[PDB]
């Protein structure tokens, strides 16, 4: 939902989503070729 | 209800609000029954917590 949403926010009115009791495979996120910037810190995509 | 002429869902008289959820969950749209029976009781549920 979320990477696909219709809308996102104003910036200064920016929404929130809490993700909880589920399996978060982050491959279908961090080997996307969509995204012009995809970074982490304090984890490396190759552990999460 | 006028709207089946019996009973509906209604209105939660059970909270005013409802903050900061942490935790949610639905699973079964479980049926327990509802009607205005007056026959012996038929059904035993039992629960631990």
């Amino acid at each position: 939902e979320v990477f696909n949403a219709t809308r996102f926010a104003s910036v200064y009115a920016w929404n929130r989503k809490r993700i909880s009791n589920c399996v978060a495979d982050y491959s279908v996120l961090y080997n996307s070729a969509s995204f012009s910037t995809f970074k982490c810190y304090g984890v490396s995509p190759t552990k999460l | 209800h006028k709207n089946n002429k019996s009973w509906m869902e209604s209105e939660f008289r059970v909270y005013s609000s409802a903050n900061n959820c942490t935790f949610e969950y639905v699973s079964q749209p479980f049926l327990m029954d509802l009607e205005g029976k007056q026959g012996n009781f038929k059904n035993l549920r039992e629960f631990v917590f």
